[PDB]
């Protein structure tokens, strides 16, 4: 809150503008990264109620309806095992949205193979 | 009034290991569940500290150089240690400290005293014998504070002269080992700071019978520690950054 | 003295932003690789070895 | 937004323009209790004062001196300082204070000053030319004077050499006015050095006794045990204020804390080594200091060719501390929250997006 | 005098570390490409043109 | 080897720690690069005589 320090800091030009601009570029690039990784399908697919996949069992990778976050057991294990003018900006996609995107990808690749990645 | 003693049996002082004691709070700052590293005058872990004995005949009251920092440990029972002597030459030519604890309260005085070559007390089994000085010419600061007080009780003390502030640290520790120091960790809190602002480079610890008494002397050295603060804010463990490579 | 503090803290901030940009470039390369893996291994079957 | 982008036309998007800062309202200072007052009552209003040739030097140290009470007392007829400022006594710090108390005539008061030549300055009490401090004098007609003449107070009248600074002379050696030898026996030109004052109440202004106490400061390398008083204001909590606690100054919001300090500890620091809790010197309680709720201000706008309506996001700011809707990204004002879901147009953060259809969130 | 020398040499060292980090990112990209070539051309037959 | 210069350098904080950490990261990164390019098989094969 020092006024004399800020008065001196105006003599240094637009260094602060450069740093804020670079950090803003990094911040939007993180969201762009998450979009390009996960938001690859515009149809949200759901798995059928009957899990008859010819003996194949996807319960460890499919979402658990019991959990409040609707995460898979492996996803829940991953989230459990990974633990002055500065502000932390929240990501655009929440963990629930990324879980829904992953769930849509899993449902598409289980019920439709590779066809959902190239069209209907 | 001073008296020479000659009934001592001559014996060199012993040395003993320091173990993992001597860590004190470097500042008045609270910390919780964090690891803090600081550069301050610290006693290296597992070093030889001078050992002074008093038993019957031993009555060790030598005069030692202060250097830049001194560690006092005292496996003390029935309170045989009653004071301390701090100064440069310990006579009326110069100015020294008088830090004592008699039967009523503790007195801190900064005066030009005339200390005896053999300063000692005496208790009749009631104390009525005070032989620690012969004159007191010019005082410059007087201070009265609250009293600080098989070997049962342990007293730890650290003394420094940094920029005219005389920092005293202390802890009372319940011990049950008879002969030597115990093994364990104990953080020393700051008890009193004395704004003395004087030169100090030498010090002394304060028929007949020699009561069961013992104490230790260690020296502080500039180095770096890594101190662990718990949730309640007490220093539970420390790491010397220059002791051995694992700690580094 | 304030100018000395300003240039020191400004140098620290610029160093932080520069290393953040470098880490962001590395993370962006990793995320582009992750998107490529998502497209070619999840949305299809890949003939590329390893 | 136009000013920040330096263009009159702004395309659709969200732009960080300003930085929100909750300005402090009050200025709070707490300092510990004013204890251990200096024993000024046994000095400046004692029973009897000393002579000028054998002045008692009283040393004031290890206490706080409240110079306001002494300065506001109107009974001191002369309150003159020569090296410091009277209006700055209550802020500056000094190692120790030496009080030189003596009794002289009402006209000889001025001679206790640098650069003055006289009987009192040369033979009774001398100050250095680089003296600092204050010379304080007050009338003592009603205390020292007696109907039969107060002859107790003696002063040195003849000495062979001028006095050195702060030098006493308690010897009664016989002065030799002429050149004839004197071995301590008075003669034609040999008189006693010390003379008694003729203090009588009937005399006017000019002969009345004045009790004069002179304070001299020392600036040695020892700590300044003598400092001025401290004025602590009231405590206001749960507001962004300016706090200065025992030299630790800054801005924050002060609330009650459940952390338990050890009794010696005063300050508290987090993992990042920034102050987060301080113990109040007046009342032994621990106040958690959270920073005042700053945030980056973002402006949500469609293209200026479409509309001039804008929505404002205060990133990481609670809506109660600033069409007012609370998101996990911050407080969003100017956008009406809808319960329906669309495709993202302008990203806000934490799953929220803004679009123009009025601006909807 | 030592402060002048310290700020100059620290600026030089930070600059050196900055281009070292940038060239390390470039070399890491090249090594990732080389590992991909090893996997897809040495450990298999690639359909990717050129 | 100057102790006064190092004392003055300590007042600049942790710049040296950052530079050393970045250089160490680059150094281990080079080894990781070599491992990921060449150590793709944990099986050592020899051509027949
Ligand atoms: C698919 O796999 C899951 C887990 O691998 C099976 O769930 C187990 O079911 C048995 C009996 O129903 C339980 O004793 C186990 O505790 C379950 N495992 C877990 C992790 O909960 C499931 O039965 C399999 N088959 C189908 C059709 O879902
Ligand atoms: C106890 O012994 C010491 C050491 O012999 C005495 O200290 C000396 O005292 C004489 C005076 O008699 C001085 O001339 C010496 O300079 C002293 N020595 C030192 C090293 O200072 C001490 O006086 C003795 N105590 C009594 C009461 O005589
Ligand atoms: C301490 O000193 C004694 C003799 O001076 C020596 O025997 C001992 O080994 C020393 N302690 C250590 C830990 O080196
Ligand atoms: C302890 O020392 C103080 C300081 O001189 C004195 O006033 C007091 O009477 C002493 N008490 C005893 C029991 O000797
Ligand atoms: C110190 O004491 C001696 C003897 O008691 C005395 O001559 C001298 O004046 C004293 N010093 C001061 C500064 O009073
Ligand atoms: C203190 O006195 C000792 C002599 O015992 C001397 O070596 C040292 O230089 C003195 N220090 C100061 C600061 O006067
Ligand atoms: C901290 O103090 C509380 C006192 O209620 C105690 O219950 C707790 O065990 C202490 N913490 C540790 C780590 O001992
Ligand atoms: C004399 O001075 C002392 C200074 O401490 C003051 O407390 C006292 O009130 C004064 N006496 C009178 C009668 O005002
Ligand atoms: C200081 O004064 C306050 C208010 O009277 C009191 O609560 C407190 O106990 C006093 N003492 C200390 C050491 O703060």
């Amino acid at each position: 809150d020092s006024t004399e320090c800020s008065n001196l800091l105006l003599q240094y030009g637009s260094f602060c503008t450069q740093l804020n601009r670079a950090l803003t570029g990094i911040a939007v690039e993180q969201d762009k990264n998450t979009q390009e990784v996960f938001a690859q399908v515009k149809q949200i697919y759901k798995t059928p109620p009957i899990k008859d996949f010819g003996g194949f069992n996807f319960s460890q990778i499919l979402p658990d309806p019991s959990k409040p976050s609707k995460r898979s057991p492996i996803e829940d294990l991953l989230f459990n095992k990974v633990t002055n003018g500065l502000t932390v900006l929240p990501p655009l996609l929440t963990d629930e949205m990324i879980a829904q995107y992953t769930s849509a990808l899993l449902a598409g690749t289980i019920t439709s193979g590779w066809t959902f990645g190239a069209g209907p | 009034q001073c008296v020479n003693f000659t009934t001592r049996t001559q014996l060199p002082p012993a040395y003993t290991n320091s173990f993992t004691r001597g860590v004190y709070y470097p500042d008045k700052v609270f910390r919780s569940s964090v690891l803090h590293s600081t550069q301050d005058l610290f006693l290296p872990f597992f070093s030889n500290v001078t050992w002074f004995h008093a038993i019957h005949k031993r009555f060790a009251n030598p005069v030692l150089p202060f250097n830049d920092g001194v560690y006092f440990a005292s496996t003390e029972k029935s309170n045989i240690i009653r004071g301390w002597i701090f100064g440069t030459t310990l006579d009326s030519k110069t100015q020294s400290l008088l830090i004592v604890n008699n039967a009523t309260n503790v007195v801190i005085k900064v005066c030009e005293f005339q200390f005896c070559n053999d300063p000692f007390l005496g208790v009749y089994y009631m104390e009525s014998e005070f032989r620690v000085y012969s004159s007191a010419n010019n005082c410059t600061f007087e201070y009265v504070s609250q009293p600080f007080l098989n070997f049962k009780n342990l007293r730890e003390f650290v003394f420094k002269n940094i920029d005219g502030y005389f920092k005293i640290y202390s802890k009372h520790t319940p011990i049950n080992l008879v002969r030597g120091l115990p093994q364990g960790f104990s953080a020393l809190e700051p008890l009193v700071d004395l704004p003395i602002g004087i030169n100090i480079t030498r010090f002394q610890t304060l028929g007949w019978t020699a009561g069961a008494a013992a104490y230790y002397v260690g020296y502080l050295q500039p180095r770096t520690f890594l101190l662990k603060y718990n949730e309640n804010g007490t220093i539970t463990d420390a790491v010397d950054c220059a002791l051995d490579p694992l700690s580094e | 003295q304030i100018d000395r503090l300003i240039t020191g803290r400004l140098q620290s901030l610029q160093t932080y932003v520069t290393q953040q940009l470098i880490r962001a470039a590395e993370i962006r390369a990793s995320a582009n690789l992750a998107a490529t893996k998502m497209s070619e291994c999840v949305l299809g079957q890949s003939k590329r070895v390893d | 937004t136009k000013c920040t982008l330096k263009s009159f036309t702004v395309e659709k998007g969200i732009y960080q323009t300003s930085n929100f800062r909750v300005q402090p309202t009050e200025s709070i200072v707490r300092f510990p209790n004013i204890t251990n007052l200096c024993p000024f009552g046994e000095v400046f209003n004692a029973t009897r004062f000393a002579s000028v040739y054998a002045w008692n030097r009283k040393r004031i140290s290890n206490c706080v001196a409240d110079y306001s009470v002494l300065y506001n007392s109107a009974s001191f007829s002369t309150f003159k300082c020569y090296g410091v400022s009277p209006t700055k006594l209550n802020d500056l710090c000094f190692t120790n204070v030496y009080a030189d108390s003596f009794v002289i005539r009402g006209d000889e008061v001025r001679q206790i000053a640098p650069g003055q030549t006289g009987n009192i300055a040369d033979y009774n009490y001398k100050l250095p030319d680089d003296f600092t401090g204050c010379v304080i004098a007050w009338n003592s007609n009603n205390l020292d004077s007696k109907v039969g003449g107060n002859y107790n107070y003696l002063y040195r009248l003849f000495r062979k050499s001028n006095l050195k600074p702060f030098e006493r002379d308690i010897s009664t050696e016989i002065y030799q006015a002429g050149s004839t030898p004197c071995n301590g026996v008075k003669g034609f030109n040999c008189y006693f050095p010390l003379q008694s004052y003729g203090f009588q109440p009937t005399y006017g202004v000019g002969y009345q006794p004045y009790r004069v106490v002179v304070l001299s400061f020392e600036l040695l390398h020892a700590p300044a045990t003598v400092c001025g008083p401290k004025k602590s204001t009231n405590l206001v909590k749960n507001k962004c204020v300016n706090f200065n606690f025992n030299g630790l100054t800054g801005t924050g919001v002060l609330t009650e804390s459940n952390k338990k300090f050890l009794p010696f500890q005063q300050f508290g620091r987090d993992i990042a080594d920034t102050t987060d809790a301080v113990r109040d010197p007046q009342t032994l309680e621990i106040l958690d200091i959270t920073p005042c709720s700053f945030g980056g201000v973002s402006v949500i706008t469609p293209g200026t060719n479409t509309s001039n309506q804008v929505a404002v996001l205060y990133q990481g700011v609670n809506c109660t501390e600033v069409n007012v809707f609370q998101t996990r990204a911050g407080c969003l004002i100017g956008a009406e929250h809808v319960n329906n879901s669309y495709e993202c147009d302008i990203p806000i953060g934490a799953g929220i997006c803004a679009s123009y259809q009025s601006i909807i969130a």
